[PDB]
């Protein structure tokens, strides 16, 4: 399987020129790959009070990262695809009313929702030698729904500044509402473990 | 002897864990040396002797 | 000399007004000292699944190809190095190895009372010893503390 | 360059190690994020060919490249086969002490290092203190602001 | 055959033996927030202090470089003192850690490990169980500090484990800082380019490559020291908004002194804290393994999860098989007798033979103190065939 | 790409891991015309089209 | 780069397989020293250079 | 064919008959690369050579 591997790996980069360029910006990725279920198993909520994106996100960041680390296991993947988003549903009347383009809200986002870089303060070189080295650190991205909401997109002409939420209803949501997965009729999140090769 | 001497060390190089590989060295060096030795002593020892 | 802007009058505001350019060290956070004597010092980490004692020898080797060709008033030497240790305990097995095999000579030599008989065993030793080594590189097995 | 260690294991580090998550005999992984710097080993089981077992973690760090912020992006990645553990550390020291220790890292950086690493068995060779030749611009903000 | 157990019960056990390395390795830390200049000057007076002493070879120094991360830190230090040749010195490599340590550890009041070079972590080593607490539950690494400091409090009570210590350190000192986003909007200033200002002047930003030497070599911008020497420094600094105007960083932006971790430690995808322990002399490393195990259970077992690394690892995984194997192997040597003698009694003779040398050696073993180590395990099995060639011999 | 589709402009760290920030309409993209007519676009002279 | 050698900008579909799209001047334009004086690149004064 | 063309000063013709071997150093010839660590310009270093 490893050998197979390496070979279509090398026949990919041999082949590089006659890629699409878009293709070339998110590299092809070679992976040994297993069509296999050995299991499927459901993680279900008796209270019913979890709802499905819950016990999806319950299982990504806790259940599954271990279980993909048992040995013999290929990749181990839950159906739902229904990790969690801060969706920013914009509000197209709203947009044009404010006069704001979708575009003003990605930028908006793009700015104020990062983690930049700071540097440390006392550092050589330095003529006058401070006691201590002082590192700084700085909290850009935004963790809330409601700080998101808060991000301004622009000043106004009055000072009063126009805000995410004014135009739009920021949520806790998942990525794809597409799937989901029954249990004996019952809310559940598939997780599928695939065999590994050998 | 030579049977007997390889007997008891073949089992403890197939003792598991890492330990058992540093004991699988050793273990098995001893079995090369007693069957070689005793080959030798078979032929070579006689001969010269 | 790079302008970064040009005024209003033909006048060019350049880094040199602004800053001052220097060729230095990207970093000035670390140094290397050897015996108080300031050195640079590199460090070199073992490829997994590789020998030491034969990484170590082919560096030293390349160390000294190099310090023929160094500039005038620059020399080199291993401080620090692991193998070492290893070396000399391998020795000392090998030396024991020596002392033991004339030990037993001598005990043979005082049983058989006879100089050609005490060497008849003699020759034996070296033979299977030998060809343990030998039957120890078809197995891949390797030169260690215990083998010897 | 210049970021504070937790930006450094949420930007940087959290994408890389979700990505080799689920590299094949993988035991154990570990991750060191300092203010500048991210370090993440993979140890592997046993008996797991070092070779394979690189390649694997290239080819799963892949798709964590593009998550990556820029600046990490445009410095160096690198998946190399190596132990922390040092097997040895050489000083080069200038006797004369004409030369000054920028100078004498770039020497060795430039011409000892790199035939260091190609020596086979050296998975990594680093030297310590990270002064390569660097132009710098050393700005003065007082005159920033004067000269607007 | 009651002695030999007995010896068996009270020879302690243990992987091998400890031979002076011939090179001490010490881990100098100054206080958390030192800076690099005061690191160098204590490194140089211990550099001083070890030339002077006649049992040191020679000393090698990485400043700035602490070994264990692997990573750069202004505070930490290492230097290796390279020992003369065991025959060159009357003294062992221990009794030269206590002239040293009693010279300079206890004056120059900065930390200081001395410790041995292992080739491998754990193979080389014994019993230095380097377990990781991997918080599942997300809480400050203050509060991991604290928590973790309460099972260090815990283990120094344990019965027997020894030198138990944590690498986690949440002293070193940061600057917090404040983001005032709607001051910088109402400025019309873009956050990326405050920040690139900043990365620019306080930090060192890599612009573009400049040749030299038939090279690439990066041009760094940055500020002069002086000017990012101390806090405030971002009155000094000034960015232009979408206006001409200048607006000073510190009108948007504060900055505030807080404590925090220089090197955030992860394990296995949670973060995590290193608690190093070895086993105190009246326990084997196992029974030191597991003690710890239980400490860690009892006050971090709610949100921390125990890890183990290294030889610890390979220990609790083992469930080594080969117990058997010993029985067996007396068991076939117990059949090729019976097939020699062609009588199934006798080979009973031979291996009653076999305990009289184990006897012998568990027994000068448990006279000198040695422990049951490889070495004596191994030996042990010469010993075996040894025997078995007497007893053979004569019973034929 | 924003409007009638999800768009995903960067990470958030809830719950010590990043997920995606995803930026799409809401409820304006389910007649096909209605759309096409409600969403407008600035132009390089600053007005809706 | 656009003019006196080529420049890549994008790619068109041709035959079922994207092929380039490249710019570059005729080739009496190219043909001499003197080529920079027919090239002529706008300032951000909007005056051409 | 050398006589043929010896003549033209046009054109610098070599005739070489095909290799026996597709690798190979017939001539038995020793190449080396002349580094130069002094960062020189290519003019420079091709006097200096």
């Amino acid at each position: 399987p490893d050998q197979a591997a390496i070979d279509v790996n090398n026949r990919i980069s041999a082949a590089t020129a006659k890629l699409p360029e878009a293709v070339k910006k998110l590299g092809v990725t070679v992976r040994k790959s297993s069509s296999t279920i050995l299991e499927v198993v459901s993680v279900y909520s008796e209270d019913s009070s979890m709802n499905d994106i819950d016990i999806y996100n319950y299982v990504s960041l806790n259940i599954l990262d271990e279980l993909k680390r048992i040995p013999g296991v290929g990749d181990a993947s839950a159906i739902g695809n229904k990790n969690y988003s801060m969706r920013i549903w914009l509000e197209p009347d709203l947009l044009n009313k404010f006069g704001v383009t979708a575009n003003d809200v990605i930028n908006a986002v793009n700015d104020q929702n990062a983690q930049y870089a700071t540097g440390k303060i006392g550092e050589e070189p330095v003529v006058n030698k401070s006691p201590q080295v002082i590192s700084i650190t700085m909290q850009g991205r935004l963790q809330t729904p409601q700080e998101f909401e808060n991000i301004i997109l622009r000043v106004n002409e009055d000072k009063s500044f126009l805000r995410i939420k004014d135009v739009a209803k920021v949520e806790i949501g998942a990525e794809q509402y597409n799937s989901t997965g029954r249990l004996n009729t019952s809310a559940a999140v598939p997780i599928i473990i695939n065999l590994q090769s050998g | 002897i030579v049977l007997v001497l390889c007997a008891v060390f073949i089992p403890v190089s197939f003792i598991s864990g890492f330990v058992g590989e540093i004991q699988r060295q050793f273990a098995l060096t001893l079995a090369i040396s007693v069957a070689i030795s005793g080959f030798v002593a078979l032929t070579l020892t006689p001969s010269l002797s | 000399n790079i302008i970064l802007r040009v005024n209003e009058d033909k006048s060019f505001l350049r880094i040199k007004d602004v800053a001052k350019v220097e060729i230095g060290a990207e970093q000035y956070n670390s140094t290397g000292r050897l015996n108080t004597s300031a050195a640079v010092p590199i460090i070199i980490n073992l490829q997994s699944g590789a020998n030491a004692v034969n990484t170590a020898k082919l560096i030293n080797e390349k160390m000294q190809e190099l310090s023929k060709n160094f500039p005038q008033g620059l020399k080199y030497q291993i401080p620090y190095d692991t193998t070492i240790f290893v070396k000399a305990s391998i020795k000392e097995v090998i030396k024991t190895f020596v002392e033991a095999l004339a030990l037993v000579l001598v005990v043979m030599y005082l049983f058989l009372k006879n100089f050609k008989s005490t060497i008849i065993p003699m020759i034996a030793v070296p033979v299977s010893l030998l060809g343990t080594f030998a039957v120890l590189y078809v197995l891949g097995f390797s030169i260690n503390l215990l083998t010897l | 360059t210049g970021a504070d260690a937790q930006t450094i294991a949420s930007t940087v580090a959290t994408p890389i190690e979700d990505a080799i998550n689920g590299v094949d005999n993988m035991i154990y992984m570990d991750s060191t994020s300092s203010p500048g710097q991210m370090k993440l080993t993979v140890y592997f089981n046993i008996g797991t060919d070092p070779d394979q077992a690189a390649i694997d973690v290239n080819n799963r760090i892949s798709a964590a490249t593009a998550k990556l912020p820029e600046a990490v992006k445009k410095l160096g990645v690198t998946v190399r086969k190596s132990s922390s553990t040092i097997l040895e550390v050489v000083s080069v020291y200038s006797e004369d002490s004409s030369m000054n220790d920028i100078d004498i890292y770039n020497y060795v950086s430039l011409n000892i290092l790199d035939e260091l690493k190609r020596i086979p068995g050296v998975g990594d060779a680093s030297a310590i203190g990270n002064k390569n030749y660097s132009m710098r611009i050393w700005l003065e903000p007082d005159l920033l602001n004067k000269f607007g | 055959i009651g002695f030999i157990a007995y010896l068996f019960k009270i020879v302690p056990s243990s992987l091998v033996p400890s031979e002076d390395q011939g090179v001490i390795m010490s881990i100098i830390n100054l206080p958390s927030g030192s800076s690099i200049h005061r690191t160098i000057e204590e490194v140089d007076t211990i550099n001083k202090n070890a030339t002077q002493m006649k049992e040191i070879s020679s000393s090698v120094s990485l400043i700035g470089f602490d070994l264990f991360t692997s990573s750069l830190k202004e505070n930490a230090a290492a230097v290796f003192f390279i020992l003369k040749d065991w025959s060159q010195r009357e003294a062992s490599s221990d009794q030269i850690i206590a002239q040293l340590f009693g010279q300079y550890a206890a004056d120059r009041n900065a930390l200081s490990y001395f410790l041995n070079l292992p080739p491998i972590p754990g193979l080389s080593l014994t019993g230095g169980f380097e377990m990781y607490a991997q918080n599942k539950s997300g809480k400050d690494y203050d509060a991991i500090q604290q928590d973790v400091n309460k099972m260090l409090e815990l283990a120094r009570t344990r019965k027997e484990l020894a030198n138990v210590r944590t690498t986690l350190d949440t002293s070193f000192p940061q600057y917090k800082l404040i983001i005032d986003r709607d001051k910088m909007k109402y400025y019309n200033l873009n956050m990326q380019d405050v920040f690139n200002t900043i990365s620019a002047t306080i930090g060192t930003y890599y612009v573009n490559d400049f040749p030299m030497l038939g090279k690439n070599f990066q041009v760094n911008i940055r500020a002069l020291g002086d000017f990012r020497n101390t806090q405030d420094a971002l009155k000094n600094i000034y960015i232009r908004s979408s206006d001409n105007k200048m607006i000073p960083l510190n009108s948007f932006l504060t900055l505030v002194r807080s404590a925090g971790p220089d090197d955030v430690k992860r394990f296995n995808l949670f973060p995590a804290a290193l608690i190093q322990g070895d086993p105190a002399p009246g326990y084997t490393s196992g029974q030191a393994i597991d003690a710890i195990a239980e400490v860690a259970k009892q006050s971090l077992g709610d949100e921390y999860s125990i890890a183990w690394s290294g030889s610890a690892y390979q220990e609790v995984s083992s469930k080594g098989a080969g117990a058997y194997a010993f029985v067996l192997g007396m068991i076939f040597v117990f059949l090729i007798l019976a097939a020699q003698y062609e009588r199934w009694l006798m080979p009973l003779a031979v291996i009653t033979a076999v305990p009289f040398a184990v006897f012998g050696s568990i027994l000068l073993v448990a006279l000198r103190g040695f422990d049951n180590d490889i070495y004596f395990q191994t030996g042990l099995l010469l010993l075996i065939g040894l025997s078995a060639k007497n007893a053979i011999l004569i019973i034929e």
